[PDB]
RNA sequence: GAGUGAGAAUGCAGGCAUGAGUAGCGAUUAGGCAAGUGAGAACCUUGCCCGCCGAAAGACCAAGGGUUCCUGGGCCAGGCCAGUCCGCCCAGGGUGAGUCGGGACCUAAGGCGAGGCCGACAGGCGUAGUCGAUGGACAACGGGUUGAUAUUCCCGUACCCGUGUAUGUGCGUCCAUGAUGAAUCUCGUUGGUAGUAGUCAAGCGAUGGGGUGACGCAGGAAGGUAGCCGUACCGGUCAGUGGUAAUACCGGGGUAAGCCUGUAGGGAGUCAGAUAGGUAAAUCCGUCUGGCAUAUAUCCUGAGAGGUGAUGCAUAGCCGAGUGAGGCGAAUUCGGUGAUCCUAUGCUGCCGAGAAAAGCCUCUAGCGAGGACAUACACGGCCCGUACCCCAAACCAACACAGGUGGUCAGGUAGAGAAUACUAAGGCGUACGAGUGAACUAUGGUUAAGGAACUCGGCAAAAUGCCCCCGUAACUUCGGGAGAAGGGGGACCCACAUGGCGUGUAAGCCUUUACGGCCCAAGCGUGAGUGGGUGGCACAAACCAGUGAGAAGCGACUGUUUACUAAAAACACAGGUCCGUGCGAAGUCGCAAGACGAUGUAUACGGACUGACGCCUGCCCGGUAGCGAAAUUCCUUGUCGGGUAAGUUCCGACCUGCACGAAUGGCGUAACGACUUCUCAACUGUCUCAACCAUAGACUCGGCGAAAUUGCACUACGAGUAAAGAUGCUCGUUACGCGCGGCAGGACGAAAAGACCCCGGGACCUUCACUACAACUUGGUAUUGGUGC
RNA sequence: UCUACCCAUGGCCAGGGUGAAGCGCGGGUAAGACCGCGUGGAGGCCCGAACCCACUUAGGUUGAAGACUGAGGGGAUGAG
RNA sequence: CUGCUGUGAAUCUGCCGGGACCACCCGGUAAGCCUGAAUACUUCCCAGUGACCGAUAGCGGAUUAGUACCGUGAGGGAAU
């Protein structure tokens, strides 16, 4: 849920923060965390590759399950709902019953108690993690992978999901949360359900002071910056560049997609944009 | 007042930014400490 | 044969002048006297007195410095003066660690990285590793001593690994000493070999694994302790004053780690069976399955109190051995107050969700007929730093420089306080002085009558300022505005008051007999109220310490910004929209590998632009077609008023005609603002209009002692003339020579080879200027087989 | 070693104030949004030191200082 | 003559050069080839020379000289 703060501040005005209700811990599992320090957005060059990153408050990387292949046929009871810091979903602490605990992307709707279960056998609910052989189509997935035995990569974020909209062959066509069709081997395991916390792209952050903790650091617009700095540098006054829209690169908008890439044959219909 | 001299000195820097072993580590490191050895510095480095 | 001739190059070097015996002699504390030393004393020593700091200007750590430390000498350099002195000069001495801070122990960021990958070469990355504290682990505290070192040395008492001895053999051996199924008949059983043979049984025992071991921010409350204030008691003073002989006053009224105990607080179910999930194995961890109680039970952790340590140590004081080194040495009780410290990595809350080594179990394995375990003896178990300075004259600042420099401790009285004032300890008077009522400058102070009339502007100053009672508007996003505004009181003494409150002596409570609870005389602290009275001009009497109100614009806001003239309306921001990106994504850094993005995955990332929040659709949004209302102020809108006596900013109606500028870029918008502008109240030396006082300069004397500038010089004025603005030229006028203190009209004064303007060149920026290059498609190389065609 | 930003690991922020949800209710109420009294202690919250800054003014301007001082001023639990 | 890219020759009736080609011709026999001494320079050492300098010259350096000093550093760099 989402809890709206009172206009006691004028940071808190408008202000909302996650209500913390699926949460059940709050405190992440000692064995799965890891150390996890801050880049700033700088390579290994040192060089600032991505900007407006820095600061921001200090995580640890919860070890989640995206390859969920080695618990073929083992049950799990979900033992805790947390909060990760890394994600914007939240992460589901399962206890497999061989006596191993992992952390997955906790599914909408999954509460504590609830029995996870992986593999061609498990069943069509929830939480359970089968391949797309065997999941029916016309159904909601998450966490889904792109190459067999790859590690979910799509639909991962909080409230996103994928429409499995039928197979094919070897192939099953899935619509993505970006409404792209696109074919994936039918070999890859996918996580059933939606993603939940979908309501935390409600959260109004309220001041700059959220968003520095978020590590994101302040934007400046090239239309402020000087024609040295960016190519929409420049003009008496917040001009908007002097022409249609350019990055800091001098790149001007449009498709930067590469062509000729393998996965072209497998996307069989892009995001529909702004129609 | 804001009276902070550029100079702020730490021996464990500037033997970690000058210091030999540092120049050693780059042949343009090296280049420096045989011109200076060529030129005749008592000091190499720092 | 020339390195052959200088006066110019804002030439170069060295030595000097001119200003000049001139400025200055470096804060906001302050010195004085007596004596000493000495050739010489404002400056050094000693004794007083006075003054300054006292959340430091006291005492330490760290960095940095590097001997500056101590002793003895020196005084021609330095010290802004002098100097006998010194951080200066010279010699000698001085730095003592199992425990402190580091290494020998760990790792974070990051560095380097065998191989390796990438790259024409150079090299770029990087795995394994290995470094890398600012963090983790890790054993010591009091007292004394030196001229200089001290958790280091010494004294006392503590805590971390080994060798020779003794106590037990806690179990097993060459035997015996327990557990296990050891076996026959589309299977069967016990009917043998065969409960023998093997394994575990010992005593111990990872580098290897496997698992616990491990962190945020805020907020109290409680219990303590340090500290502080008293007090029993103890030892002393009479400080030439009116009183004051113990009733008064002054000093003490101490003592650590360790060890013992285990209190307040905090956290905890426990015992079996199974299990490969933790790569193998585990008895460990995890999971599941059960049994029992969830209790004032038990177990860990744990401030503190108490005991010991402590018959020692230390201490007020005592006498005299002034080499002043010595000895002797009392009391030490209770209370109040009370931490920013401890319990506490606790507890509670919150979201932004908070870094491995040792430690402890487990096992595979291992030594081993014993070897090993614990206990008690006597004996042994590294390197580096350590002086000294360390808000400073020893560091960064060229200087003994008004600047900067991280951390620790944080007495008293007022006080909310780490503000502020004054003070304790402690440390200083800090390095030019003495004088002198000049102007003038600076910093303070006061000011009649006015009270912003000053001025671009209330700049500056002045003013409000605190606590408690009341009481608080428009508007609002319902949070605010707000401490709105405005009003009253505040001192001291007495009584209520042997009060109330907080603490807590005993007796009893239950009793588990406790480091127990409740109450509680007394004692000690202590708020506020009421009623009287007292004094003054004044009771937040000093210091400290909001001015407030109304408006207009801009920007929602806190925040950021041109280090060094711009802090803003600029940037940022939370929210919004668009575009890109299906994942070693896009986008960036790279030739590449690779990296960030992100250990993220369209509720996510990047880029662009807006910049909270609210509003912005008219016949058909089937037609002229984007609407015609309104909030829309260029408005020059005049007209009128409001506001001033004259009133800018601004506020209103009437205004303005296809208008005009915003179907999303224009309008509003509470709050906020060192933003811009204005009007008020108050206030004032801003002003009418200035006067006086003090201090630092200025001035005088003594010492030291520059500077920019300088073609010259016994350098007037007028009217002229001149490169058109003359001390230097003309004709006159004036003027004895030389200073000193002032003023700043000229010397087209100094300063910077004008930034303006032009010309020549440059640089950087822009682009549909030219030409190139980085960044994508075509042909064939890599690469290529048939068939259905 | 200045400075801009970032990363790792530490530290600091005197004092005072205001008072953001769940308990019990008078309630509101069929029931709810929600008013009030207590508790709680949030906030790029308020006043204000240290600390960081640098708005105004005067002085300095061959300075004490190649950017400072005095007096005021801003932030002062945070994007510190 | 030669780099890269592609395509790609026989054996002397061959192949290459003579700044196309019949060739009159001439010269030579690449790619698989490989291999020698006899000319430039002076850190250093020895002996010398100068119509070279002679302490602001001559080396930056006759002297503590790449020292003092300056700079974080590369580096700059004396005077005597």
């Amino acid at each position: 849920g989402i809890r709206k703060y009172k206009p006691t501040t004028p940071g808190r005005r408008g202000a909302s923060v996650s209500d913390f209700a699926e949460i059940t811990r709050s405190t992440p599992e000692k064995s799965l965390v890891r150390p996890l320090h801050g880049k700033g957005g700088r390579n290994a060059h040192g060089r600032i590759t991505t900007r407006h990153k820095g600061g921001g408050h200090k995580r640890a990387y919860r070890v989640i399950d995206f390859r969920r292949h080695d618990k073929d046929g083992v049950n799990a009871k979900v033992a805790h709902i947390e909060y990760d810091p890394n994600r914007t979903a939240n992460i589901a602490l399962l206890h497999y019953l061989d006596g191993e605990k992992r952390y997955i992307i906790a599914p909408q709707g999954l509460k504590q108690g609830d029995v996870i279960e992986s593999g061609a056998n498990a069943d069509i609910k929830p939480g359970n993690n089968l391949p797309l052989r065997n999941i029916p189509a016309g159904t909601v997935i998450h966490a889904v992978e792109l190459r067999p035995g790859g590690g979910a990569k799509l639909a991962r974020s909080a409230g996103v999901s994928i429409q499995l909209l039928g197979k094919e062959g070897t192939y099953a066509a899935l619509r993505m949360p970006s409404g792209e069709i696109r074919r994936v081997d039918v070999r890859c395991r996918a996580t059933v359900g939606e993603v939940g916390n979908a309501e935390q792209s409600n959260i109004n952050w309220g001041k700059a002071g959220r968003m520095r903790w978020k590590g994101k650091r302040p934007t400046v617009r090239g239309v402020v910056m000087n024609p040295v700095d960016h190519p929409h540098g420049g003009g008496e006054g917040k001009t908007s560049g002097g022409r249609h829209p350019v990055s800091p690169w001098g790149k001007p908008e449009g498709r930067t997609r590469k062509p000729n890439k393998p996965s072209d044959k497998l996307i069989v219909r892009r995001r529909r944009t702004g129609k | 007042a804001k009276g902070k001299r550029t100079f702020q000195p730490n021996n464990r820097r500037r033997a970690r930014v000058h210091g030999f072993r540092l120049r050693m580590r780059t042949r343009a490191g090296r280049a420096i400490v045989a011109n200076r050895r060529s030129k005749g510095r008592r000091a190499l480095t720092a």
